[PDB]
DNA sequence: TCGTGCTGAGTGATATCTGCTTTGGGTGGGTGGGTGGGTTGAGGCAAT
DNA sequence: AGCAGATATCACTCAGCACGA
């Protein structure tokens, strides 16, 4: 029944694959040229019909697996496209030699075959998304099809140095050759097909490792999480290879040409969204700091020295003699009871003895983490879930090419693209799905931040290229998106809106720094954006941040920092009217036990953060402790333990400004804590427990008076 | 390219043949007659096989006889350190193998095994024997087949094999008496029998 | 049209669309195409003659009730290159399809052959590439290889389960039969129905068994580098392949290079290293066939029906015996008396068993006692090449139990066991002992029982057994002093004793005398032969044609045809004596005894009358005749009398020749 | 936006039962190996 | 007797709502 039907399907698709065509070995010329079969176009049409009538309408993916099994793509479609592109190039060269010279027959048929091949390529390379309603067959074939997609991408980027990209560019230029008014809907569909092909090629990436949870994990445990096919390495599918291929095949020039003449010589409705998606997939995994840094040897020496210092600090925990030397220690508690520890370090040191006592303990309190698979929502891997510090290692030439492409785009058409996208989306807000919201917000944030960084580095290129972010249409769109995401409890869109808002606040701060008189119109924007509801929302974000992932926390922290920065600067500069803004009221709004908790939680992970995150956290702490005089908040034990960890020799490198901040804060905190303890012995007990909420005594606790 | 020019220059010389004879074992003094024999042995002869699997030898065997302290050993020493494949041995071989092959069994269970000999090890080369006039009886009979058939045939308990021995023997022997007696013929001065004496190409 | 029944074409078959060769072959349509093409190749292939080679091969296969069809790799490669490539790369599935297509070509000729043998195996004969056990690497895994070596160790033939049936311990359901790999065990972990972690008792109502054997292949001494330890592999012999290779032999093995997981290997080495084996596909007996490596086929001594007709046509010729004698060692100039004896020994006599009580030897022994340079070792080498089973030994290189049989302790079972020797290996063959006179007395004495009783008796370490040694012995010896003294009697020229001398049927004394005409002729022939053999002096067809032209000069019969003729005559011809002159033979024997009464003369006994009869039988056999004729008896009498006369002294040789002129 | 239960099913975890196998010795074998041990006595073989 | 794998029955965490403050 089902198995027999699967066998028939596989046999029929295998016959189709063998009937499409193959290399002609009769000719003595080597390497042999690909030869089209008698019914090549009919075979491609039949394959498309199979795709339509089996893969989609019956909600299965057996056709794609059958196609991948018999290598229909890597052996038939790509060679056909490459050969057609080479024929067109030869024809162009002949025309250059003599315009009347022609070496083409059945040109219409060849173009038809090429177009059908490109359509089938887009069909096979379309992103795969698994939902809750997906059938059992669709769920079961996810990983294998993702691996086949990885193979497809590797072949596309490698074969003939990626000439199928040039074939697609030629197909698009065929449509570009006719005027906008003369452009039929078919031509616009072809353009959208080419753009979708490029987006799919960039998007593909390794999938997730899905494991059944029915049974508690065995005593063996997890071996490894590998989704790569047998003969595919991360070097083949990395963005580095994509950049190399695009530069070699002049894809960047075609995209720049499309995005520079956007909304002027083209129909924007077809092209705006594909360009936005292409650029988001381009710049989703790229950190902008890396783009503005032999030097490799110098960095290697510095890293080796860092590891040497870490090893030196580790050495104090190792015994000079072998393990079986057998030294036994007895340590006396304040009461006359002796505890036993083993190890030379125990005898020679006391802190080591207590650390070993702690470490030796078997019982662990359960830690429950709320993990959400990104594949569940259909989103791709991006900055939201990528671990902080994950760096895309570009080569020098590839990095230069990517920077040049981004700079040209930002100086050519970022303004127009943002305007068109914002208009189209605000016209059709409700139809938005989570993917489109995240995509728009992340693209906006990334490009704004990159322009800010380049403006800082280079005095020429300036904010006027990204000035369209300031305009109120985009601002209100972003605000509505973030607020709705908050209200509906959609945390991923919340995160994206958070990032976008942080970038917008940094931008507005820079514009105000530029010129005040020209920034009166931006004082208007500042007044609009700091609306009481918005204030409330922004304040609430941190309080909830503690529940979610690390990245959530970091975005919360950064947005808080930006909000306080703008609030203080604009209160000092002039008066603010939303309802007048009382900076102290907001500040106070920011002072509660959840916020602090959040901060603490974020700081616990200090071995992965940079110095900027620590600087922001301790700036907040300074605001709390000194400016606000809300010291009772910080008289906790989580902070004390974490600060011991930070200041310990094994925790943080001595030669670091972060350690300077930590040491200064620790000095001040210890001084004030000593004063409080001298005043009220009760605080010794108090330290252990959350604040009291008692009318009688609450004040006393909080402020000591 | 430079080596090719040198090669063509040598063959162009009119007196090339004389020079090669004079360029063999330059340490030895005034023994051009022996040098010519060694040079020809290194070049060897064409190896041929008939149309029914009968092999015709193409290797040259040389035996040198002389009084003590006549540079007999020096000739063998030069050949050992010059020819590609070669082995230096003596008739009174220490090893249980000797000149020819021998069979050794690891004690118990383990079956009989073949241990290579002087002639075996020098396959496709030149085997230099220091004292041919002191070879073992076993070797003397055994060496009959090696010098002509170029093979060693053994049939011992549980093991039987034919071993390739395509070598050229350059042997040095002392006269049967203290010194070479000119009055007697070469046969009288040598302990070697008629069969072995026929297998040597030059004396 | 059912898609599973559609088929591609050959050019489309060449284009591969799968991830591996095995996946491409296993596909239904590809499998059908391969089977159709193999059937077409089997049915339609034609040789230079123009007749279907494999049709005749199948006819012979059915006639002999065999289950192995031999297919030459070169034929397939020329006819279908792609199929040959597939067979080289994926031997397993290709061999399965080839076996199926062969039982449909056999069944085409014999419709009800399935009632004789259920399945038919295809055996590849001449794989173009030959490897050594040292040269094997990981790139040869799961591919056909051809290796040579020595059969050091052998097991007994065991029945192996073709199909294994499993039943659940708990549920009790019986799983279907499963194919048993030759290499390693088949187990079921996950039950389709029960889904039980627990093991399955292995039970079956009816199981089909298969012959199984394993051998220890070792590098041959000839091919191993001198002074280096040999390398070895384990060869697995399946049904119809068992007992074909006997311990101590030299064979060429065509098989599949396979690897499997070995726990103890991993444990010992400390690395993830996989054990390796060879699944034998075909075996070729290379023992004593070093000079026959230029031919094709698994057996060079086998014959076809057309070759049998050619043998009959050759035999019908009147002068067949003269041509056969002239074709013995064509490169040796003369010695027409050493060639006649060698031919007679090669063909041999007919053993007899009178009423089951009297056993008479039917083999001829020859001894060559001659001068140092009279081409004796070359004659022995030629006899080794021509004989179906030959063993070569040297004087002192042979021990008393290296010949005959020897006793050892088995490494595995730790028990005394019996091993064969030179004689054993030469059963129904020839044993050649060069340098006979240099043999140890002890060594020499060993063969006494073997040379007449045709049996070996061993009483050692509690082993009481009698073997079969039906081997003829041809030996070369040098007279005492290194040169024959024609003046002295034969006995004084050699150190052998009366029994050993009497056991030799024919004595050939070779003398080296200086003569102008003889020296001139011999030198001319030797120079011509040397020039003829100079290495410098279709492509395969052209090479064969030039080789044939070179051979025609010195031999009236092709050498390979001669070997096939000798094998056929030995196997299928048993002449008998019914009409013969009793008085002639009796008088010849009496005269020989009377002349041999002289002291020191060549011994004469009833053994030599029986040798006369044996030589007559051999001469009759040379013509493929079923009955001994008077001419053959006269020729045998002449041979024996001439040998006896030549063995005498110079002084009395003239008188002896005059006396015996009547018979010769 | 704190405090105090009531509900709750999910995500554990740890207190709790079900089947080998072993020593060494042929009362597990030689398709587990002999470099994981046993192992002194007789016997046959080659070099001597 | 001891050891390694497994079943199943034992709690505990975050989840969220009704009252009132
Ligand atoms: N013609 C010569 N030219 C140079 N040195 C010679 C000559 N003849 C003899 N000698 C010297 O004789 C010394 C001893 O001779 P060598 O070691 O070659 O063996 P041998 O004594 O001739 O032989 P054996 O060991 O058989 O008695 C060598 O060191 C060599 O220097
Ligand atoms: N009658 C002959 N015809 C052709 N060649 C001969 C003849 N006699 C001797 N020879 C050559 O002389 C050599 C004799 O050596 P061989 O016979 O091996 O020595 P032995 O006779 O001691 O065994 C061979 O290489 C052979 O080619
Ligand atoms: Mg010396
Ligand atoms: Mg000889
Ligand atoms: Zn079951």
């Amino acid at each position: 029944a089902a198995d027999f039907s699967l066998t028939v399907l596989r046999a029929r698709i295998a016959l189709l694959a063998t009937a499409i065509g193959g290399p002609d070995y009769t000719s003595q010329i080597d390497p042999p040229p690909y030869k089209l079969g008698d019914d090549c176009l009919a075979c491609l049409k039949d394959l498309k019909r199979w795709f339509k009538l089996v893969d989609d309408q019956q909600k299965r993916w057996d056709v794609a697996m059958a196609v991948a099994e018999y290598r229909i793509l890597t052996d038939d479609l790509l060679p056909i496209l490459i050969d057609w592109e080479n024929k067109c190039s030869l024809a162009a060269k002949l025309a250059k030699n003599n315009p009347d010279h022609e070496e083409f027959r059945n040109k219409a048929y060849y173009d038809k075959i090429a177009l059908n091949c490109l359509q089938l390529l887009v069909l096979m390379t379309w992103p795969l998304i698994v939902t809750e309603q997906s059938s059992s067959n669709q769920i079961t074939l996810y990983g294998e099809l993702k691996k086949h997609q990885l193979v497809y991408k590797k072949t596309i980027l490698s074969m003939e140095s990626g000439k199928v990209l040039r074939a697609a560019i030629r197909l698009a230029l065929d449509v570009i050759k006719i005027d906008r008014l003369s452009r039929t809907p078919r031509d616009n569909m072809v353009l959208k097909l080419v753009l979708n092909f490029f987006r799919n090629v960039i998007a593909i990436e390794p999938g997730e490792f899905t494991i059944n949870t029915k049974k508690s994990m065995p005593k063996k445990g997890i071996t490894s999480i590998d989704t790569l096919p047998p003969n595919v390495s991360m070097d083949d599918i990395s963005l580095n290879t994509v950049i190399s291929s695009f530069h070699k095949n002049k894809v960047f020039g075609f995209l720049l040409t499309l995005t520079s003449s956007l909304s002027k010589e083209f129909d924007q409705d077809f092209i705006n969204i594909p360009l936005l998606e292409i650029m988001f997939y381009f710049t989703k995994d790229v950190n902008q700091e890396l783009l503005f840094p032999t030097s490799a040897g110098f960095e290697l020496s510095k890293l080796l020295q860092k590891e040497h210092q870490m090893r030196k600090n580790v050495i104090k925990h190792t015994s000079a003699r072998h393990s079986r030397f057998g030294g036994l220690l007895s340590i006396q508690t304040p009461d006359k009871t002796r505890l036993t520890v083993s190890g030379s370090q125990a005898l020679v040191d006391e802190k080591i003895a207590l650390q070993k006592l702690d470490d030796s303990k078997k019982w662990n309190k359960r830690i429950i983490k709320k993990h959400q698979s990104v594949a569940a929502e259909g989103l791709p891997n991006s900055l939201l879930n990528s671990q902080t510090g994950k760096a895309i290692f570009f080569t020098e030439s590839n990095g230069k090419h990517f920077k040049e492409f981004i700079n040209n785009f930002i100086d050519s058409g970022f303004n127009i693209l943002l305007h068109s996208v914002t208009n189209y989306f605000t016209t059709e807000q409700d139809r938005m799905v989570t993917l489109e919201q995240v995509e728009y917000l992340l693209f906006f944030a990334w490009f704004v931040k990159y322009q800010l960084l380049r403006s800082k580095i280079d005095n020429s290129a300036d904010i006027k290229q990204v000035s369209e972010a300031l305009k109120e249409v985009t601002f209100i769109l972003v605000s509505s998106l973030l607020r709705s995401a908050y209200d509906l409890k959609n945390w991923t869109v919340t995160h994206a809106g958070m990032i976008a808002f942080n970038e917008l606040l940094n931008l507005v701060s820079r514009t105000k720094a530029a010129q005040e008189e020209d920034s009166t119109d931006i004082e208007f924007i500042v007044s609009r954006l700091f609306s009481d509801e918005r204030i409330q929302l922004l304040s609430n974000l941190p309080k909830i941040g503690s529940k979610y992932s690390l990245q959530f926390m970091k975005s919360c922290i950064e947005l808080t920092h930006s909000v306080l920065k703008v609030l203080e600067q604009y209160s000092d500069d002039k008066t603010l009217v939303i309802i007048e803004v009382n900076f102290q009221k907001v500040q106070a709004n920011y002072m509660t036990e959840p916020v602090i908790e959040t901060y603490i939680n974020f700081l616990e992970r200090f071995r992965e953060l940079e110095d900027d995150s620590i600087k922001k956290v301790f700036s907040f702490f300074h605001r709390v402790f000194v400016q606000a005089k809300e010291q009772a908040l910080l008289f906790r034990f989580d902070l004390i333990i974490l600060l011991r960890e930070m200041l310990s020799p094994d925790g943080l490198d001595r030669m670091s400004r972060s350690r300077k901040y930590v040491s200064q804060f620790s000095d001040y905190f210890l001084a004030r804590l000593k004063k409080r303890l001298k005043k009220s012995p009760a605080w010794f007990v108090g330290l252990l427990f959350p604040p009291l909420h008692n009318s009688e005594v609450g004040f006393y606790q909080r402020y000591g008076e | 390219s430079d080596e090719i020019n040198e090669l063509k220059e040598m063959v162009k010389d009119e007196h090339i043949y004389d020079k090669l004879v004079r360029s063999i074992a330059p340490a030895v003094f005034g023994h051009e007659a022996v040098k010519k024999g060694i040079l020809l042995q290194m070049l060897g002869g064409v190896h041929k096989s008939t149309v029914e699997g009968i092999k015709l030898r193409g290797d040259i065997n040389i035996c040198v006889v002389g009084d003590p302290s006549t540079s007999k050993s020096q000739f063998l020493k030069y050949v050992v350190g010059f020819a590609p494949r070669s082995v230096y041995t003596s008739g009174k071989a220490s090893s249980a193998a000797g000149l020819t092959a021998a069979v050794v069994r690891d004690e118990e269970g383990g079956d009989y095994t073949i241990e290579a000999g002087a002639l075996m090890l020098a396959d496709n080369g030149i085997c230099c024997i220091d004292e041919f006039d002191k070879m073992d009886i076993s070797d003397q009979v055994a060496i009959h087949e090696a010098m002509e058939q170029q093979t060693i045939s053994i049939a011992k308990a549980g093991i039987h094999a034919t071993l390739n021995a395509r070598t050229s023997i350059l042997a040095a022997a002392n006269p049967v008496g203290g010194r070479y007696n000119r009055k007697l013929s070469l046969r009288g001065n040598l302990n070697m029998t008629a069969p072995i004496m026929s297998r040597f190409d030059l004396f | 049209i059912d898609p599973l029944r559609e088929e591609l074409t050959l050019e489309s078959l060449s284009n591969v669309k799968a991830n591996s060769y095995s996946e491409w072959i296993t596909q239904p349509n590809v499998s059908r195409t391969i089977a159709r093409e193999l059937k077409s190749f089997l049915l339609e292939y034609t040789d230079e003659t123009g007749r279907s080679v494999y049709g005749a091969r199948i006819r012979t296969l059915g006639e002999m009730n065999s289950e192995s069809l031999e297919v030459n790799y070169r034929h397939l490669a020329e006819s279908k290159a792609i199929l040959a490539l597939f067979l080289a790369k994926c031997p397993e599935e290709m061999l399965k399809i080839f076996d199926l297509v062969a039982m449909e070509a056999t069944e085409l000729h014999y419709p009800d052959y399935a009632r004789i043998h259920s399945e038919i195996h295809v055996r590849i004969s001449d794989f173009p590439t030959i490897y050594s056990l040292r040269e094997l690497r990981e790139s040869n895994l799961s591919s056909l290889v051809r290796v040579t070596g020595v059969v050091t160790r052998r097991t007994g033939v065991f029945p192996q389960l073709k199909y294994v049936k499993f039943n659940c311990l708990k549920c009790g359901s019986i799983l279907g039969p499963f194919f048993q790999d030759s290499n390693e065990e088949i187990r079921i972990s996950f039950c389709t129905n029960c889904k039980s972690k627990g093991p399955f008792r292995v039970n079956g109502e009816k199981t089909v068994y298969r012959n199984y054997q394993r051998v220890t292949l070792q590098e041959a001494p000839g091919t191993v580098p001198p002074g280096r330890l040999p390398r070895h592999r384990e060869v697995i012999l399946l049904a119809d392949l068992v007992d074909v290779s006997k311990p101590g032999e030299e064979v060429e093995v065509t098989g599949i290079y396979k690897n499997n997981y070995d726990g103890n290997l991993n444990a010992k080495n400390g690395f993830p290293v996989f054990a390796t084996i060879i699944e034998a596909n075909s075996i070729k007996r290379r023992e004593g066939n070093t000079a026959n490596e230029g031919e094709e086929g698994l057996d060079v001594f086998s014959w076809t029906e057309e070759e049998e007709r050619e043998f009959r046509k050759i035999s019908r010729d009147r002068g067949i015996i003269d041509k056969i004698i002239s074709s013995m060692a064509p490169s040796i100039y003369g010695h027409r008396d050493i060639k006649t004896a060698v031919a007679c020994s090669l063909f041999g006599g007919v053993p007899k068993n009178v009423n089951g009580k009297h056993s008479i030897r039917g083999d001829i022994n020859v001894l060559l006692l001659g001068d140092p340079g009279t081409a004796k070792s070359q004659i022995l080498k030629y006899v080794e090449k021509t004989a179906h089973r030959a063993v070569f030994a040297t004087g002192q290189g042979a021990s008393a139990v290296g010949l005959t049989a020897s006793v050892r302790k088995d490494p595995i079972t730790k028990e005394w066991t019996l091993e064969g020797g030179a004689l054993v290996l030469a059963d129904k063959g020839v044993c050649l002992i060069d340098e006979f006179d240099k043999m140890n007395d002890q060594d020499r004495t060993s063969i006494h029982e073997a040379m007449e009783q045709q049996s070996i008796s061993i009483s050692k370490a509690g082993i009481v057994t009698t073997l079969q040694a039906r081997c003829s012995i041809i030996a070369a010896a040098n007279p005492n002093g290194g040169r024959y003294n024609s003046t002295l009697p034969l006995a004084q020229n050699v150190s052998l004793t009366e029994p050993i001398l009497s056991r030799f049927d024919i004595l050939c004394v070779v003398r080296d005398l200086v003569d102008e005409e003889a020296d001139e002729r011999l030198a001319t022939f030797v120079v011509d032969s040397h020039v003829r053999s100079h290495p410098e002096n279709n492509a395969r067809q052209r090479r064969l044609q030039r080789q044939r032209k070179k051979e025609e000069e010195i031999s009236p019969i092709p050498q390979e045809l001669l070997m096939k003729y000798i094998h056929y005559a030995r196997t299928k011809i048993y002449p008998k004596l019914h009409q013969m002159d009793m008085d002639k033979v009796s008088r010849v024997y009496a005269d020989l005894r009377r002349e041999s009464i002289s002291t020191g003369s060549f011994p004469i006994t009833v053994r030599h009358l029986e040798s006369i009869l044996r030589i007559a039988e051999s001469f009759a056999k040379m013509r493929l005749s079923e009955f001994v004729s008077s001419y053959d008896l006269d020729r045998a009498i002449k041979v024996v009398v001439d040998s006896f006369v030549d063995a005498q002294k110079v002084s009395v040789r003239r008188q002896l020749r005059r006396s015996f002129a009547i018979y010769t």
